């Protein structure tokens, strides 16, 4: 994808996290687990409940269309009647695919980028209380319970009270 | 002591084409292309169509003796004709303008079935028991019931001149026809008179007609035609029949009531005590998707018609279990 | 079951976060 | 020290829609969809159009006595109607081909009003006065400016036979009309042959007439008919008009000069001295928007008409103070 | 939005800055304010001219098209126009309004995306000279004039000249 | 020690444009708009095109003298007029239903050319020997190919009433005509009868055609005129013409073979031995692009047609060397 | 570009870098030289590949369509058919050449995405034993030979392996 | 007032740098 | 020449990889 996350350098998912379509795994001594990001999760419901609603209100009601008929003598106006309609039928077949086409390459995109923004903004809390260690994972330089894992996940991390017993295990 | 990011997984099969890509894997996915239907034909809101069944528009409208189970009928939300919709005109001619009153019909909610010229009191001066083989009914030769043939009476056909004033407050569809024997011996012993001309006015219709007489090849074993001519008498207006041979002259007409939405379709399928929003002659559809590629034809509130196998929005992730 | 972890009216994450 | 990234924030409460997204209030955007018009029908480039005010097309044309303030007239940019223009055929009938000849004046930007039969000289043996109370004039009765009713003259209607050669190097339009008197007592009079005839012949047109002699309902107090003919004469060509009877005659014909981009509207609006290059039935637009929600009906160089109610495109950026 | 910047790691917008789309906001002992990147938002300007041309053009003038008239037996060919004309507004419409959402979304992508780049350049030039302060801010770990302000927005930033310093304060 | 992340540059000077940018130079592109021909005509799948040359589809089918060398063609790919085929009708008259009668042959692959009414031996009553120096041939007076100028032989001209059974097995193109002499000496001179008609009857056709004496304007130096009609006549079916004057009898009709995918054009352009999936009128197209610029007017399996001057997708990278 | 690379923090493309749109350019003391990262090429190139086949397949083919004739009275159904046409071939043109314009776009952004992703993982595989030094360039503190350089484009770098090494080199 | 940081031919700025 | 490095079979990257 174009923002390198999912299928990137997150390389798989995770059948186990079945709450969200984003969110945390967490390993510390108290024990592991699965944390489903539910804003993050409820703010992209949101935005593709928007997105396929606006396909469907942009195609408005298809009202009565029926057939025509024409005597053996007018030929040239019952064929110009199948023109004018294979020819909407031709514009509205290529529409209706290409749409669905270019939104679906949107969408995923959109997810990789979602995905790419929650790791940077853990990123951006932990700062050098923690270590990279690939695969969206971070390692702490410190004890960090599951309150502690909380207030990562709500954006809260408090990096004075773990900095130096960090820079300490760090040395 | 770790925390990782990461993405939802399921055992979702559903896949989607991207531009760069196909047949990719997703989590969630929604389809917007119906391709469901019931298979029946059905009310629309409520309302019933209109079952030709054997006969077409032309039987219908004319009377044809073999659509006597529609005569009483007044008010439909569609049309239906079938596959085997060939009772229409039996004695041979030609239906002028038929295409453009099926058009007409197209926009008519309901109607009313009158008398126009009561048989035993419009003509007495002429016979009116004209009937022929090419119009059976239960093997006996008759004629159609909204139609009369005027024949000579006692060896006369006097110039006839009959009129009908339209106080129904609503349009008048009248239809009328004109007879042209195969020979000229055919003619003196129908009407008596062989140089018969019909005139049929009204305030905005104008048109007199003239017997072409000549052997034509037998069609259900007649040599002569019969064209078949209608018009729209506007409310408060006047018709105007009058002639001396070959007029078959209206005996009912059709008071209208215009409507929005209606049509004719030709469908196979069976009628059923179901109500839809949307009816098209493979069935009925129920959807709120936005495509459909069940049938081009629809009836009242449909999804547009498209021509594609599969249209399907990724909604979640790809799907990397 | 009943209970859903997410407003989601159009069915646009299935059957995620319902119990 | 500091230093800081950051993005711009105003006071504009200008929103868009997104397909994530609706009503993101955003720093700068541009409309895109002309809903302004001036109310007012305006010349097109500097030329004023044609007002038929209560006439229409053929009242014009054939010179209706309601319509003799539209006699002078040569030029225009485009032919303006009006739900009040009424005033058409006085005397009740059917107009031939109409709706054609109205698509074939939808591309004229001028003619040439000429004399093609003169009054006084081209019909010595028939009386030129024929007038009627359907088409009345400041009370007396009168007929039209470019026909001629012609009628017998003493007792006698000799067969005529008047032709005219196209002179002008442009195309001619030629209008007549075939009178069908109510009964046979009022041909007699006025035309004395009763197997009367009309022909109307050119290099490429080819008409026989014949009189329908019967009682219609009465429109504008007239039992009879008249049936309003045209053709074009090509450049060079002759047009050779041939009747014992119920010919009304042209005196007056149209040498045409063709021309692009106009057309005939209906409007409720009203004249200006105003210049535009895109007028529509509401009004004239000056925009160089690529859309527009006004009318469908433009005439000129327009903006794209759509159903939208809105079309704003951001430029700026998501507006955060 | 996709790139993380405009409503994310940045969270508010400057009505400070009046006379461009991006910019910085400097705090030196020399006083503190707003400086606008003129070029890059004279680049963003001139594409998005580009764009809202390219929408003018592709919809090239509408010539003369006024309704026609049909009579009393022509009713088939009166329903044949006016199913032609429904038929093109409605292509028409869907057209319009589809590509003004599409090039909406775009757009706000493409200023994130700017925003993005700017502060990832501010970065690049900074390097350990600087520590992030979250918020789209940086903290010099050294003495920054007003002429070193300008050297970081032009691209000039010397990074050797401080380097010394600012390891010092580092510590 | 260094290593470095780059892109690909290279010497090509394609460009592109996108919405943000015009002229972009990219490493790689591919055109998609088709703007090449080979400026001939050429053959359809194997099968050549009908070239009519000097005539039209009108001097084709009634065998004007002209176009005697497309007597013998019995199947074709498409159909090839060009800006001189103005050799059609040679007896001044209307073709009618004519542009019908081109529609239908639009999809007809084939036909046999047949003697529907033997000259010497289905006439014995008549004089066939009608020519006319409207119709020349080498000089001399001639007539159509296909149609018979039946007149009075021995100073009469007897009632004629002649049929054919149609035992093709395929629909069969009848083309008749009717002669309208300019005064009532020429029709008697011709047809010995001054209240002369035609009748022409199938099943499912009915018509009678009366004559219209009357000068004209002289055309191809004739005053009289001569209109043209056709028919279909179905498969079992059978065509009955009656008259006492003025018929333009039938000699050869075509049993028509129909097809899928043919059409008629005009073009100036010559026929090569060359073989195509998609003719224009400028030439062949040999292509897998999905759109061209060549022109509207299409045969055959061909690309969409644009207005476009320029489509080009990048596929590689902006190029930056 | 969206993604700042092509263009941006990367100034320029690389003419002796023939076998590739993306690569490698490698500098120690066995050498110097260009190596293209095919298989990252190879996955672009089948995206494009079936970008343009979706193009083209869903423009199908243009069966036979000719012009019709019209006799002096029916100059309606001649307008008519001549508005048909019309219509049909403005929504055409501008349907292809306004797909063309938002594809090319989006393609120029695909390559930019690349070329960044690239940048990032061999950042990720490097993290402190280089230097960035910028224009996509990084410095290794230590020895590192033509294997080694193969062992950073293949994804198999071995941070512990020249760890000690560089922190020395590193001071 | 009468000058403009930016060429912007069609408004897109709206009044942004506009002195 | 006769060899190419990668599978192009719509010719997208024109020479490149094409020996
Ligand atoms: C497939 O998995 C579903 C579980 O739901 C899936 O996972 C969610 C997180 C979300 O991605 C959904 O869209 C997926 O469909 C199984 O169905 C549920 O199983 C649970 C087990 O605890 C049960 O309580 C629920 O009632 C089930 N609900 C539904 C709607 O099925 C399903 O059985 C799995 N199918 C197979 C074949 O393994
Ligand atoms: C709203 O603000 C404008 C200032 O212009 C806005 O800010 C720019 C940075 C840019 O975003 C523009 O698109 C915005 O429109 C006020 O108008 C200006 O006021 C000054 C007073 O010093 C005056 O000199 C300018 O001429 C004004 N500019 C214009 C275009 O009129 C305006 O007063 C503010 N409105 C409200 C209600 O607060
Ligand atoms: C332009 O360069 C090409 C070489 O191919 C280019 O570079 C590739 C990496 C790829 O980007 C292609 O799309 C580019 O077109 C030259 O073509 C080759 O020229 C050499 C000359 O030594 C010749 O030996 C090769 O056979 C040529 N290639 C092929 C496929 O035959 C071309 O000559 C250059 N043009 C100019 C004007 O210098
Ligand atoms: C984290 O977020 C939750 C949700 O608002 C809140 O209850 C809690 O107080 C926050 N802080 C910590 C330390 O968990
Ligand atoms: C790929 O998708 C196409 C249609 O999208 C389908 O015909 C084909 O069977 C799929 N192939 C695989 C391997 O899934
Ligand atoms: C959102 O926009 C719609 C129309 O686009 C409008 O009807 C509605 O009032 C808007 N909502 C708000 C809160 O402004
Ligand atoms: C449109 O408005 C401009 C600006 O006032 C004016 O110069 C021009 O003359 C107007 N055009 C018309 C046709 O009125
Ligand atoms: C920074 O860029 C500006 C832009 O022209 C230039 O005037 C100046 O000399 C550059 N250097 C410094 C140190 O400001
Ligand atoms: C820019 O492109 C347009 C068409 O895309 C072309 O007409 C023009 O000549 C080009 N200009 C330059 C400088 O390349
Ligand atoms: C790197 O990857 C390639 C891929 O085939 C492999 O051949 C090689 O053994 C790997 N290791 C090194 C050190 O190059
Ligand atoms: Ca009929
Ligand atoms: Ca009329
Ligand atoms: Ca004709």
């Amino acid at each position: 994808g174009l923002f390198g996350a999912i299928a990137g350098f997150i390389e798989g998912g995770w059948t186990g996290m079945i709450d969200g379509w984003y969110g945390y795994h967490h390993q510390n001594e108290q024990g592991s687990g699965y944390a489903a990001d539910q804003k993050s999760t409820q703010n992209a419901i949101n935005g593709i409940t928007n997105k396929v609603n606006t396909v469907i209100e942009k195609m408005n009601i298809q009202f009565t269309a029926v057939g025509k008929e024409f005597n053996k003598l007018e030929k040239r106006m019952e064929n110009l009647n199948k023109k004018v309609d294979d020819g909407f039928l031709d514009i509205w077949t290529y529409n209706a695919e290409l749409l669905v086409l270019l939104e679906n390459e949107r969408t995923l995109d959109f997810h990789d980028s979602n995905v790419k923004n929650l790791y940077e903004k853990v990123k951006s809390q932990l700062k050098n209380n923690a270590k990279e260690i690939g695969n969206g994972c971070f390692e702490f330089y410190h004890k960090c319970d599951n309150e502690c894992m909380e207030s990562v996940r709500n954006g809260t991390y408090d990096y004075p009270k773990y900095s130096e017993e960090s820079k300490l295990n760090r040395e | 002591d770790t925390i990782c990011i990461g993405y939802h997984a399921n055992n979702s099969t559903d896949t989607v084409d991207t531009v760069l890509e196909k047949n990719v894997t997703v989590t969630h996915s929604v389809n917007l292309l119906e391709d469901s239907h019931n298979g029946k034909l059905c009310r629309l809101k409520g309302i019933a169509p209109l079952q030709l069944g054997k006969c077409n528009i032309a039987g219908w409208l004319l009377g044809n003796p073999e659509c006597d189970p529609l005569l009483p009928v007044r008010s439909w939300s569609y049309i239906v004709e079938t596959p085997n919709s060939e009772n229409g005109i039996c004695y041979p001619g030609d239906f002028i303008d038929y295409e453009e009153l099926r058009e007409q019909l197209s926009s008519v909610s309901s109607f009313e079935r009158f008398e126009i010229f009561p048989k035993e009191s419009s003509w007495p001066n002429h016979n009116t028991n004209g009937v022929t083989a090419a119009c059976s009914h239960e093997g006996k030769s008759s004629f159609y019931r909204n139609l009369l043939w005027l024949t000579e009476k006692e060896g006369s056909y006097p110039k006839l001149k009959n009129s009908y004033v339209n106080k129904k407050g609503k349009e008048v569809l009248v239809l009328w026809g004109i007879h042209h024997p195969p020979n000229s011996k055919e003619q003196q012993n129908l009407y008596q008179n062989e140089n018969a001309y019909v005139s049929v006015v009204t305030s905005n219709y104008n048109r007199r007609f003239t017997p072409e007489i000549a052997e034509r090849p037998k069609v259900r074993d007649q040599a002569g035609r019969m064209n078949y001519y209608w018009t729209l008498l506007k409310p408060g207006d006047t018709i105007i029949f009058e002639a001396n041979g070959n007029l078959i002259a209206p005996m009912y007409a059709f008071a209208l009531s215009r409507g929005f939405g209606s049509g004719i379709i030709t469908s196979n399928a069976s009628m059923h005590e179901c109500n839809t929003k949307c009816q098209t002659p493979l069935g009925a559809i129920n959807s709120s998707l936005p495509y459909q590629n069940i049938h081009p034809v629809t009836i009242g509130e449909c999804p547009k018609y498209v021509r594609s196998a599969k249209l399907r929005m990724v909604t979640g992730l790809r799907n990397i279990p | 079951x009943p209970v859903s972890l997410y407003e989601d009216p159009l069915g646009v994450a299935g059957g995620m976060g319902v119990y």
